[PDB]
RNA sequence: AACAGUGGUAGGAGAGCGUUCUAAGGGCUGUGAAGCCAGACCGGAAGGACUGGUGGAGCGCUUAGAAGUGAGAAUGCCGGUA
RNA sequence: UAUCCUUGGGAGUCAGACUGCGAGUGAUAAGAUCCGUAGUCGAAAGGGAAACAGCCCAGACCGCCAGCUAAGGUCCCAAAGU
RNA sequence: GACCGAUAGUGAACCAGUACCGUGAGGGAAAGGUGAAAAGCACCCCGGAAGGGGAGUGAAAGAGAUCCUGAAACCGUGUGCCUACAAGUAGUCAGAGCCCGUUAACGGGUGAUGGCGUGCCUUUUGUAGAAUGAACCGGCGAGUUACGAUCUCGUGCAAGGUU
């Protein structure tokens, strides 16, 4: 919880003390896994409906009499083995989400932040001010800060100008200090934070 | 999502049809009866894999019997004489090869006969 | 030519041939010997369970074999009983030198 | 831990039992319901008491 | 080495093959003779396309009329015309009107 | 290492194989992918590679998830052909 | 010798057959029916009895061109003693 | 869109509620794919044409009007081996001969001859059964979801847990 503080142009300052109860907790792998699975299922919307036998525009009459005919006994022309259709136990429109306890989700998010701390991909950027929404400026900022793969930036107050600029990258997205989740944190593999959001999330947790 | 019945049917049926070459007519081209042959072939294979021991033993035995009778000896008395001659760990296959090296078979037979009495 | 009981079944063996027999504990490049020898052939010294001293059969082993697949299939009809099991039997390729009598 | 090395808690995941698929798994032709019973047909349950 | 094909001429392939197999592997100059002097349904068709086959020497790679023989030739099925012949008891039975591909491949010897 | 065991219907339990999508990481592809066709290869099994020919653009692998997920039979249904 | 009890989860089974022995009914008839008891089939392939589910001997995790054997058999078909 | 990719998905991707059937109410189909561009075959020969063979276009003509790919049933043509004194769930295993030579390995094809050996499934006490079902090939085609309950397992907290 003693990560060094960095400036805009890659300059470094005195290190920042971090909350032990939030960032030094030994992570729980199973809890992090279940939290991943939780909103991973929650993102999908699951709209798929396939026409059951009773609603396939036809059927109705008996095609031929039961006995005295060389054909097999058979019901409506729309039937499961019948070619025209009528499927059985198809996908139905339904919800793929549930809920987890507050303690569990807070433990999970603490676990993943602390895991990021212990593998040292947290870089703290205090007072992230940019006077224009141009993209190549923060591109040069990130090249100076030496990040190559994906990343995530959290800044709470400067979001109105940063969000237009940084949304250009497909793999890089801003988030507010409120909206911290597990997929965005794990996937983006390099968490960019400001000290104001550090204290904000610190008091939230 | 929906899973279609893709290449798996072609692969599995082509495997057994490939394995079933040489069969008579429809049994080597139509799956419904080609498969019906191969479990029959598997059972016959296992049964005669265990039956090969006994009919080969019978072949060795009748060859040994001929070898004993043309030295004027019954096969049963031959093996009896061998057993009280000693622990004749020599067995039916290599006694059969002794028939194809018959002079050695003679050299065993007279030893068994002379030991017998 | 002599008779070597080897792996539970005696094989007739001559000087200079090669024989496929069951897989020993020796490695695939070092010569091995079979002690329990009988029916030395030629001048055919032969005793019941013979203690023919100095007649062990030196033999160089060059393979750690694994024989061809026999697909063993079982089924009992009208009963939906199936049992399929692949099988390879291990072996060793042995060449034979210095038959001793 | 990243996503491409996802490990669940062992013993907290169980495979589903797909009845009536082949014979090697068991529950084959009859799909694990015996023979000719009233319970053996669709909707064949009796009232619980 | 010349080849001509029929490509779906309306005739049963079996009825083709019966007069068709008898010219297999003999000299063309008398094969055409035996074939236009046997009365069959297929004989004028195979006569026609066989004369086209030997006729692939004019504006073609050059062979000559003599010393020329059928190498190999066969009759191959084409798509069948489905037809429904009416039948007693209102049964409406079904008949197949077959079509055939006839191949002639002729080489010099 | 030693010992013992290893027929099997209904059934019950445990291990797995394979298919289509979906994320994560990795890469394969006109210097020819998928699919097809043929081989005397590999595993205990479901199966999986390798090399040719066709084919002329898409697809494996790793781990996890979710299934319209596995056909030989139902006088099954449709198409084609005896 | 090691299998017994309690609780909980999940079943299928309620058409059995034959051969012994002990009974019924029957005509001390039935490959009859219905009981008790034992085995086998059921759900057990291999050897014998010509072929054969219940008779006799004996239990198949696989492989071996190993030996010994149970019922039964050893003139030949057809292995072993004219 | 962890929905379908043309037997799916609307009956209807295509002149479909059409063709067709019914007096009428009504029922109700099948049928997508050349190429990037038609650059879609000038010209020659056979022929009445169709259809072919050439020449030409293209990256491809095996790409030429169901025209991407073209499995199987089915049907043909050459052949390596075998077959006219032999009855055979058509195999398997021994096995001589002959032919060939491979994802090189105690190889491949064919097999004169010998031993053993009455298909698959369902239902039955019992089936080779003269009980039932299947002409064949290909495709489709049967234990899912919702809401609760219970039990096990695994997680977070624990006399509290929880929206």
């Amino acid at each position: 919880p003693k990560v060094a503080l960095y400036n805009q142009n890659g300059s470094t300052a005195g290190d920042i003390e971090l909350n032990a109860s939030v960032f030094g907790i030994e992570p729980n792998e199973s809890v992090v896994f279940d939290a991943i699975l939780m909103q991973r299922a929650s993102l999908r919307q699951g709209t798929h409906k396939v026409k059951n036998r009773s609603e396939v525009r036809g059927g109705g009459r008996k095609p031929w009499r039961q006995k005295g005919t060389g054909r097999a006994r058979q019901g409506s022309i729309r039937s499961p083995q019948w070619r025209g259709g009528g499927v059985v136990f198809g996908p139905t429109p339904r919800s793929y989400s549930y809920k987890l306890p507050k303690k569990v989700r807070r433990l999970a998010i603490k676990s993943v932040l602390s895991s990021k701390v212990i593998d040292n991909n947290i870089i703290v950027l205090e007072d992230l001010t940019l006077d224009t929404a141009k993209t190549k400026e923060m591109a040069a900022i990130l090249k100076g800060l030496s990040v190559e793969k994906k990343a995530l930036i959290v800044t709470a107050d400067a979001n109105e100008a940063v969000a237009l600029s940084a949304r250009n990258i497909p793999g890089v997205t801003v988030v507010e200090a409120n909206g911290i989740n597990v997929l965005d944190v794990v996937n983006h593999e390099k968490l960019l934070i400001t000290k104001a959001a550090v204290e904000k999330v610190e008091e939230v947790l | 999502p929906r899973v279609k019945g893709g290449t798996v049917t072609r692969k599995r049926r082509k495997k057994v049809l490939k394995l079933a070459k040489g069969y008579f007519g429809s049994k080597h081209t139509l799956y419904k009866v080609a498969n019906q042959q191969v479990m029959k072939s598997g059972n016959y294979a296992f049964r005669d894999r265990r039956q090969k021991k006994r009919d080969f033993r019978k072949l060795w035995i009748t060859r040994i019997n001929a070898a004993a009778r043309m030295n004027g000896l019954s096969y049963s008395r031959l093996m009896h004489g061998l057993k009280l001659s000693g622990i004749e760990v020599n067995r039916k296959m290599l006694a059969d090869l002794a028939v194809n090296d018959l002079t050695a078979f003679n050299q065993l037979a007279d030893a068994a006969k002379a030991q017998l009495n | 030519y002599a008779i070597i009981k080897t792996g539970g079944k005696q094989i007739k063996v001559e000087e200079g041939q090669t024989v496929y027999i069951e897989k020993l504990a020796a490695e695939a490049g070092e010569t091995v010997t079979f002690e329990d020898v009988l029916f030395v052939g030629g001048d055919n010294v032969k005793v019941g369970n013979p203690t023919v001293e100095g007649a062990t059969v030196t033999a160089k082993v060059e393979k750690q074999g694994r024989a061809k697949k026999i697909t063993v299939f079982r089924y009992k009809p009208k009963k939906n009983v199936h049992k399929k099991q692949g099988h390879r039997q291990p072996y060793t390729k042995v060449t034979i030198e210095k038959i001793n009598a | 831990m990243k996503l491409h090395e996802l490990k669940p808690s062992e013993g907290s995941r169980k495979t589903r039992n797909r009845v009536g698929r082949g014979i090697g798994s068991g529950n084959g032709k009859t799909a694990g319901k015996g023979h000719k019973g009233q319970n053996a047909r669709s909707g064949g349950g009796v009232r619980p008491g | 080495q010349a080849k001509a094909v029929a490509r779906t001429v309306r005739i049963a392939p079996r009825k083709a093959r019966l007069v068709m197999d008898l010219i297999r592997g003999k000299q063309v100059g008398e094969a055409v003779s035996i074939l236009n002097l046997t009365p069959r349904a297929a004989s004028p068709i195979i006569e026609k396309v066989l004369k086209s086959a030997i006729a692939n020497a004019e504006h073609n790679y050059e062979m000559d009329a003599n010393n020329l023989v059928i190498s190999q030739a066969f009759v191959d099925e084409g798509p069948t015309l489905k037809r429904f012949r009416p039948r007693a008891m209102g049964r409406a039975s079904q008949i197949n009107k077959r079509t055939s591909h006839i191949t002639i491949v002729v080489s010099e010897k």
